[PDB]
This record gives C-alpha cells, sequence and structure tokens, in this order.
C-alpha cells in the first residue's frame, strides 16, 4: 500500500552538494508531513527536519540550518532534500519518514547511503594469508585473503564462489587514515584439506570492475 | 533539546526470555514516546506509538508502558527474529530526539577463541607496506582484549580491529586485528607475536612467528 | 470493516432525501397561508441545509484522518450541530410564545434566534482551528487521548444548546392552545433522542473505546455512526412529521 | 530606563485614588433617595472594581514576559477592558432608554448587561490562553511579531465594544430631557479619548516600532503607558465628573 522509494547510494566530495529524492505512493501525498532522518555508520538515529507538502513549510534542526533545503513536488509526489557544503561526518544513511495522525514515524524509506570522501575510485589489492608452519597437529587450519586500498564500498569476496561456505568469515571494512578501505575474508579448513584442494578468492569490486582471483597456499608458487 | 537516554546499552538473553528496556527523558514528554526496531542494513520498523499502543501487524509480545520521564519496552516471549536494535523516540516537541540504541544479543555458553596469525605476503612487501593479521574464530562473549607484542614491546595506535556480527548458526563472534608497518619498519624486528585474553581461557594465549621460518 | 461502505450509503441516500424534502418544503412556501406557521419555514430551510451539511460531513469521517481533514472535522461538526439545535431552539421558543396565546414572532426574528445562537460555536470553532493550525503543531504531535478530549470539550456549548432546547421544548406542554403542542412534542422527542445518542457516543469515545482495547480503531467509526444516526433522527422524527402536518393544512 | 518609578508611582497613586473612589461611592450609594439615578450605582462599582484591576495589571507589564506573567497579561488586559467598556455601554444604553421619556432599567438588568457584554471576551481569553499553554508552544517560544499580532487581534471584540459604546453614546444627544444628556456627554468624551489612545498604541506597537528600529524594548513600555493613560482617563473623565454630578443630588 504505502510505499516510500528513495534514490540510489551516492559518493560525493567534501565541497559538494547532494540531492536525495523520496517518491511516495499509496496515499494522499499532500496531507502528510515528511521528516528526514539520518544515521551515521555505527551510530544512532538523528532527526534533521520536516516539510509539509501542502504549503512547503519546513522546519530544520538547529545544527543543520544554512545548508539543508527541503522541497516537494505534488505533481510527481516526490520529496527532495538538498545538503550543501558536505563534510566527512555527513557520510550517513538517509531516510524519508511519513507522519500520520495519532501516531509516530510509521512508514520509512529504504535508505540512501551518502558517502562523503575525497578519495577516488580505486581497485582493490588482494594478498594471501597463509600460516608460516602449519600441520603441527590441531586440524583447524585457517586461510585468508586480505583486500586493501579500495574505494568505494562494497566488495563481495567468495571462496571458490560455489564451494566453501562452512566457516567463512568476511569481516566488515575499516576506513583507513589514507581514505581507502580494507577487509579480510578468512576460511577454516582441516589441516589435511590444504595441499590437495585449491583455494581462490573471487573479488567482485563493482565500481572498478576488478576481478583478481588470488590463490592462497603456504609459500611455494 | 530533550535528551533521551536508554538503559542498558546492550543486554544478552535467550529465546523465550523476557527482557525490559528503560528509556528516560530529561524533560516531561507526557506519553509522546514511540519505540522502533532496526535490523543491520534495513530501515527502522515501527513497534510502539504513544508509549503504550501497538501498530497494526506488530506482535503482542512487545508491550510499552510508562509516562512522564520514565518509559519501558518489555518483550515477553523472545523469538529469533526479535534480536535487533531498539530505539526510543520522543515527539512531544521539536526537534525529534532518539535514544542511543539498545542492542539485543543471543545469550549462550562461553566459548574459547581459536587464535591464528598470518604474516605479510611478499607481494605486499614488494608493494611497500606490511600487514600482520591476527584471527580469532568463534568465541563468546564479544569482549576479547588483544595485545600486539613485537620483541616483547607493546605497540599502540597502529592496529585496527574488525568484528563480525553474531553468527546465525551458533551465535559466536569473530575478530581480526591488522597491524600495519612500512617495509623499512618491518625489516627491523625479528619476533612478531599476538597475545589475546578472554574470560573463557585460563591464561592469555599468544601466537608467535619469526621472519625466515615461513 | 464494512462501516466504510454501509454508512457512506446511509450518507448518500440521506443526501438525496434532504434535498427532496427541501424541495418539498420550498413548494409549500408558495402554498401555506397561515401567517403563524409560515414564519418557521426559513428556519426549517436552514435546518434542512444543516442536515445536508452533516450528511456531507460524514464523508470527512469516512475518509482517512488527514492533516487536511482534521480542521474540516473540528470546525464543521460543532458548527453544523449548533445550527441544527439553534433552529430547533428557535422553533421551540416560537411554540412557547404561541401556546401561551401571544402573537407569534416574525420569520426574521426567528431566523435571528436561529443564526445568532450558532455564532458563538462558530467563534469557538474558528478560534480553536486557527490556534491549532497556526500557533500549534498542526495536529501532528497529538495523542489519540488529546484529540478525543479536545473533540469532546469543543462541544460543550452544543451540549448547552441541547439542554436549553430540551427545557424550552418541555415548556410547550402546558397552555390554553393545543394545536401547537404536537410541534413541541416532536421537538421534545427529537432532542431527547439526540441527547441519548450524544451520551452514548461520548461515553464510548472517552471511556468505552479504551475499555475494549479498541482505541483508536473505533473512534472514527463511532463518530461517523453517531453523525449519520443523529442526522437520520433529525430527518425522520422532526422534518418528515412537520412536512406531514404542514401538508394537511 | 526612564519609565521606571514614574509608571509604577502613577499606578500606585491610581490604586489609592480608586480605593478612595470606592469608599466615596459606597458612602453615597446609601445616601440617595432617587430610584432613577441609583440604578447605575452597582455596575459603576464594578466599573471601579475593573479600573483597580487595570492598575495592578500594569505591574504585570513592568516585569518582563517570563512564563507566569504572559497568561496574566493576555487574559486580564482583554477581560478588564471588556468589563470597563461593557459597564460604559450599559450606562449609555440606560441613558438612551431614558431622555426619550421611558422608564429606566432595573439595576439587575444593567448589571446583567454589563456582565453579559464581557462574558464573550472572558470565553475568548480563556480559550486562547488554555490553547497556547496546553495545545501549542508557549509564550516564551514566540517571536515578538507573533506576540504583538496575537495581542492586537485578541482585542477585536473589545474594539467592537468600544465602537458600539461610541455609537450608543452618540445617540442620546437628541431628546427633550436636559438632565441626562450630561452623563452621555461624559461617556462620549471618555469613549472618544479611549479610541484615540487605542489607535495610537496599536499603531505604535504594530507599525511604528519596526519603523523606528527599536523592538521589542518599546513593546511593554508602550502597552503599560497606554494602560495607565486609559485607566487615568477612566478615572478623571468619567468617575470624577459622575461623582461631582451625583454629589449635588
Ligand atoms: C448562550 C445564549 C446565546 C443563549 C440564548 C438563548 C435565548 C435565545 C433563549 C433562551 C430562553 C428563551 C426564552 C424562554 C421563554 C420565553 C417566554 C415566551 O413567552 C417568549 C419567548 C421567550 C422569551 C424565549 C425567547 C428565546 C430565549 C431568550
Ligand atoms: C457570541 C455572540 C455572537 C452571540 C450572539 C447571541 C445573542 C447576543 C443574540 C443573537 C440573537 C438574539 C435574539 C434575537 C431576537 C430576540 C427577540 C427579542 O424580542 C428578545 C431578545 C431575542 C430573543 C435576542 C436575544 C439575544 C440573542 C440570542
Ligand atoms: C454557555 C457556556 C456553556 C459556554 C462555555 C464556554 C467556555 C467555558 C468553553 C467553550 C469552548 C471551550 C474550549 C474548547 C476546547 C479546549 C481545548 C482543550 O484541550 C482545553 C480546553 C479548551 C480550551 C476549552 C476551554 C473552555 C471553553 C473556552
Ligand atoms: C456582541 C453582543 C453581546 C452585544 C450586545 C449589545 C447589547 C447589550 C446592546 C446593543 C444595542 C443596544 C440597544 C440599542 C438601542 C436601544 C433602544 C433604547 O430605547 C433602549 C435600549 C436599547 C434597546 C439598547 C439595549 C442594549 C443593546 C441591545
Ligand atoms: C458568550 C455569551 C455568554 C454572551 C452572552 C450575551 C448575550 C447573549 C446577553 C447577555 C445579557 C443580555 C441582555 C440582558 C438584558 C436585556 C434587556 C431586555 O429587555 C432585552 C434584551 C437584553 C438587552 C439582553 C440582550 C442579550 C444579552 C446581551
Ligand atoms: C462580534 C465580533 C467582533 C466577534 C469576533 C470574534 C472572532 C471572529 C475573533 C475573536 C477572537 C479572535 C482570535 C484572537 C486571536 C487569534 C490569534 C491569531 O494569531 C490568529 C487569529 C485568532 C485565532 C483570532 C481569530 C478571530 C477571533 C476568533
Amino acid at each position: 500500500q504505502v510505499q516510500l522509494v528513495q534514490s540510489g547510494a551516492e559518493v560525493k566530495k567534501p565541497g559538494a552538494s547532494v540531492k536525495v529524492s523520496c517518491k511516495a505512493s499509496g496515499y494522499s501525498f499532500t496531507g502528510y508531513t515528511m521528516n528526514w532522518v539520518r544515521q551515521a555508520p555505527g551510530q544512532g538515529l538523528e532527526w534533521m527536519g520536516l516539510i509539509n507538502p501542502y504549503n512547503s513549510d519546513t522546519n530544520y534542526a538547529q545544527k543543520l540550518q544554512g545548508r539543508v533545503t527541503m522541497t516537494t513536488d505534488t505533481s510527481t509526489s516526490t520529496a527532495y532534500m538538498e545538503l550543501r557544503s558536505l563534510r566527512s561526518d555527513d557520510t550517513a544513511v538517509y531516510y524519508c519518514a511519513r507522519v500520520a495522525l495519532r501516531v509516530a514515524l510509521d512508514y520509512w524509506g529504504q535508505g540512501t547511503l551518502v558517502t562523503v570522501s575525497s578519495a577516488s575510485t580505486k581497485g582493490p589489492s588482494v594478498f594471501p594469508l597463509a600460516p608460516c608452519s602449519r600441520s603441527t597437529s590441531e586440524s583447524t587450519a585457517a586461510l585468508g585473503c586480505l583486500v586493501k586500498d579500495y574505494f568505494p564500498e562494497p566488495v563481495t569476496v567468495s571462496w571458490n564462489s560455489g564451494a566453501l561456505t562452512s566457516g567463512v568469515h568476511t569481516f566488515p571494512a575499516v576506513l583507513q587514515s589514507s581514505g581507502l578501505y580494507s577487509l579480510s575474508s578468512v576460511v577454516t579448513v582441516p589441516s589435511s584439506s590444504l595441499g590437495t584442494k585449491t583455494y581462490t578468492c573471487n573479488v567482485d569490486h563493482k565500481p572498478s570492475n576488478t576481478k583478481v582471483d588470488k590463490r592462497v597456499e603456504s609459500k611455494y608458487g | 533539546d530533550i535528551q533521551m537516554t536508554q538503559s542498558p546499552s546492550s543486554l544478552s538473553a535467550s529465546v523465550g526470555d523476557r527482557v525490559t528496556i528503560t528509556c528516560k527523558a530529561s524533560q516531561n514528554v507526557a506519553t509522546h514516546v514511540g519505540w522502533y526496531q532496526q535490523k543491520p542494513g534495513k530501515a527502522p520498523k515501527r513497534l510502539i506509538y504513544s508509549a503504550s499502543y501497538r501498530y497494526s501487524g506488530v506482535p503482542s509480545r512487545f508491550s510499552g508502558s510508562g509516562s512522564g520521564t520514565e518509559f519501558t519496552l518489555t518483550i515477553s516471549n523472545l523469538q529469533p527474529e526479535d534480536f535487533a536494535t531498539y530505539y526510543c523516540q520522543q515527539y512531544n516537541r521539536y526537534p525529534y530526539t532518539f535514544g542511543q540504541g539498545t542492542k539485543l544479543e543471543i545469550k549462550r555458553t562461553v566459548a574459547a577463541p581459536s587464535v591464528f596469525i598470518f604474516p605479510p605476503s611478499d607481494e605486499q612487501l614488494k608493494s611497500g607496506t606490511a600487514s600482520v593479521v591476527c584471527l580469532l574464530n568463534n568465541f563468546y562473549p564479544r569482549e576479547a582484549k588483544v595485545q600486539w607484542k613485537v620483541d616483547n614491546a607493546l605497540q599502540s595506535g597502529n592496529s585496527q580491529e574488525s568484528v563480525t556480527e553474531q553468527d546465525s548458526k551458533d551465535s559466536t563472534y569473530s575478530l581480526s586485528s591488522t597491524l600495519t608497518l612500512s617495509k623499512a619498519d618491518y625489516e627491523k624486528h625479528k619476533v612478531y607475536a599476538c597475545e589475546v585474553t578472554h574470560q573463557g581461557l585460563s591464561s592469555p594465549v599468544t601466537k608467535s612467528f619469526n621472519r625466515g621460518e615461513c | 470493516g464494512p462501516w466504510g461502505i454501509i454508512l457512506e450509503s446511509l450518507a448518500i441516500l440521506g443526501i438525496v432525501v434532504t434535498i427532496l424534502l427541501l424541495l418539498a418544503f420550498l413548494f409549500l412556501m408558495r402554498k401555506i397561508q397561515d401567517c403563524s406557521q409560515w414564519n418557521v419555514l426559513p428556519t426549517q430551510l436552514l435546518f434542512l441545509l444543516s442536515v445536508l451539511g452533516l450528511f456531507g460531513l460524514a464523508f470527512a469521517f469516512i475518509i482517512e484522518l488527514n492533516q487536511q481533514t482534521a480542521p474540516v472535522r473540528y470546525f464543521l461538526f460543532g458548527v453544523l450541530f449548533a445550527l441544527c439545535f439553534s433552529c430547533l431552539l428557535a422553533h421551540a421558543s416560537n411554540l412557547v410564545k404561541l401556546v401561551r396565546g401571544c402573537v407569534s414572532f416574525s420569520w426574521t426574528t426567528i431566523l435571528c434566534i436561529a443564526i445568532g445562537c450558532s455564532l458563538l460555536q462558530i467563534i469557538i470553532a474558528t478560534e480553536y482551528v486557527t490556534l491549532i493550525m497556526t500557533r500549534g503543531m498542526m495536529f501532528v504531535n497529538m495523542t489519540p487521548c488529546q484529540l478525543n478530549v479536545d473533540f469532546v470539550v469543543l462541544l460543550v456549548y452544543v451540549l448547552f444548546l441541547m439542554a436549553l432546547t430540551f427545557f424550552v421544548s418541555k415548556a410547550t406542554f402546558c397552555g390554553p392552545c393545543e394545536n401547537w403542542k404536537q410541534h413541541g412534542r416532536l421537538i421534545f422527542i427529537t432532542v431527547l433522542f439526540s441527547i441519548i445518542i450524544w451520551v452514548v457516543w461520548i461515553s464510548m469515545l472517552l471511556r468505552g473505546n479504551p475499555q475494549f482495547q479498541r482505541q483508536p480503531q473505533w473512534d472514527d467509526p463511532v463518530v461517523c455512526i453517531a453523525l449519520v444516526t443523529n442526522a437520520w433522527v433529525f430527518l425522520l422524527l422532526y422534518i418528515v412529521p412537520e412536512l406531514c402536518i404542514l401538508y394537511r393544512s
């Protein structure tokens, strides 16, 4: 019934402006106030402002005044939010939330990720992670692929892409001080499995169209 | 503004247990408090409006109560799909303010971590930098404390930790600690160790390697 | 539930009927020569227009509670009900002065009693709506209890008009003239039924709905049911018997 | 600034003078045998009981806006001025029914007219104050322009009462009896001076203050000066001449 559909995720520079759209369907768009709520990665929800589509009356948060502009288009029933003079702390997931009467924020958009960073689009660098001296009993061996120095999110890493699922851990990426990202993908195999079975990491960075397929083994070729 | 404080920040429980999250308002917000549930990667979902009313399609397990500056969300019969982050929000006056969020976690028995260490690859050394990786497989609880000891010396400010979410199979965490150095800095030491402590191990366990034996 | 398709039909037919009776009154304005019962006819025309307004306003409660429709409800409900009860009060006052044997009021005077008694409710409603929509938060951040309490408390002058019309219509029961007693009897019956209906839905909205754990699911249904039912009481217990009495003269 | 210990001293002197006027009017209320002049002695007492209520309210404008004084201002200013102008209107209506040869009203009727011509302003003021306090942002969160606009618009019924009193007191100038048109002359002069003062301070608050680039430090001084001046006009142009006329018996 009631649906709020936003635009796609966007990557900006820390001197630019961003526009986030919110198409509303399934209800009379004119008679319901629209809030905009942003969430930083790993933080809580933060309220930014509201717009009434009937008369285009807006109300912004105190810390955001001067750079946020909320508009509505009744003919297409779409709410737009503009943020100017972007900073690195403005990297967040943005939601349009509808307000009905007697109630609270009942309908939400799926969220639009705005990533504000000065780094450029870079291909990932994939390195193997193998133990120095394995097979000293303890048949719970671990292998890995380290993906480093890529931008932007995300990267999907698959071990052989159809085979290894048991004991596969893909850690969340951490933003380095260089502005690029890095993560690790580890797999747990028995100590007799390696040496008779090949291992590859399908790396599928979409914004760079980069596939590496690095093979992991203890030293040697 | 009106500060809205949640308690506790994170609690652990099992399926079928009854849990209570407390929200406290700095000012009198009457009964204009809602409760929302958010899953990782998804938008917040409506649970409670007006501090005691349930939306349509909300299960009867969630129950809101309280008034004034004291509000309470109670889950009676916990379910596997109920484990998420819960927020209390006030709409008595503008601006809207949310709580910091209470994370709901699956409680289980304490499991010891499996500790491994990975040296920098020689391709990465040819690139210019070196990264030593410390891997901690399935363990519980999340609080594990990791020291990076090189030549029996403690380094700080050059290690980054990545922690996965709770596993859908056995409800266990995993940790990866990455230490970064330059090639000139890496080709200065000979003992490279990773020590970890956790309250599922009798003693903090270390894993060591030396360059030249890999 | 089906309350959105039954009541709407009960509205729509009513919208037809209160037009036809309106026509059935207007033609009578060309055929009634009594100079005593003719003076009530413009007031009854205003009453029929207010009943048509009530039947049209029922759609505002059938349609979803909106930020657009809430001022419409909170202004039109009390204003139209006060217009109906002020027309009834003017007719009852004319009957009080007629049964005692005095000369009946002119139609202009009866219309002034009908309109000026509803002006206070107009002032109250426009002040409340303007203050909420301008100085308030545009109904946005109000709990269901606050909205129900405001909706009930906004009708205190209408309730006073109901009680006053009840007592004035009861005062028609004694006097030397007996042919004007039936009109006051119809007004008394209509006001008593309206008072019973108002007590019922106010008790259901303020206390009955939270008791059965049906708040705010039953608020708009009980208000719409009360609106349609009391409009039909106005049509069937007052307007139709008045038409029947005026036709056989 | 300089408006201190001048407006306050004038308010205290006005309180003392109006208490002495209450004492004198209570003394002369029991020392008259005329049944026609006596009929205004109760309501004028209420008029005096309003004028004192004005002067103390001036203190509420000496203190800043705060939260405990803004409802007091926004209620009592309109209520007390409506009481004053309603008492003046009742006296003027009693004079209009005189002069032309008819008998005067009873004192109960004049007092009822004075109370009922201010009950509407009482209702309007309590509705506005309650809606601002409960169902909206309070006076501490309002801009000075919104506060001034609300304060001026809240006195529309008071301005209507002023115009009605002006036109009623103008209508008593034509008549055979020369004994009663002096009271109407006093009422006419008092209402004309009140109209002049109200026009001056409304123009100063709404338009003169932004054009003089001094806002809001000439809001409370201007309203307090207008209040004190109008209360002193009420004392000196109406109460004192009526006292001197009534003393001659
Ligand atoms: C709150 C305010 C607006 C209510 C006003 C109600 C007025 C219009 C009503 C209330 C009581 C009524 C009076 C009750 C009794 C009589 C005596 C009768 O022989 C002539 C009509 C007369 C004089 C009525 C005229 C209308 C009346 C004055
Ligand atoms: C809030 C304001 C606008 C309310 C106005 C209502 C009051 C002041 C007025 C409006 C119409 C008036 C009535 C009109 C006609 C008559 C007939 C007359 O022989 C006696 C007085 C009486 C019965 C009036 C009583 C007062 C009255 C009810
Ligand atoms: C003749 C008699 C019955 C008339 C009564 C008039 C007065 C007392 C009534 C009429 C309308 C009423 C208001 C209607 C609505 C509200 C909003 C509610 O949230 C607080 C009370 C408040 C502000 C009411 C206060 C009392 C009020 C001003
Ligand atoms: C808004 C409402 C409440 C205002 C009410 C004003 C009333 C009290 C005023 C307005 C006009 C006045 C009338 C004007 C003229 C006359 C004719 C005179 O020979 C007797 C007094 C009489 C009949 C006045 C009585 C009082 C009166 C009816
Ligand atoms: C908001 C409500 C409470 C306002 C009430 C004011 C109205 C309805 C009432 C209050 C006092 C009333 C007046 C009291 C006395 C008389 C004298 C009578 O011979 C004619 C009507 C007349 C002149 C009344 C007219 C209507 C009146 C002005
Ligand atoms: C007899 C006549 C003069 C009486 C007039 C009564 C009505 C029309 C007046 C009296 C009080 C008025 C209100 C007083 C204050 C405000 C606040 C302002 O921000 C918007 C308008 C609003 C809400 C006014 C609307 C009109 C109002 C309700």
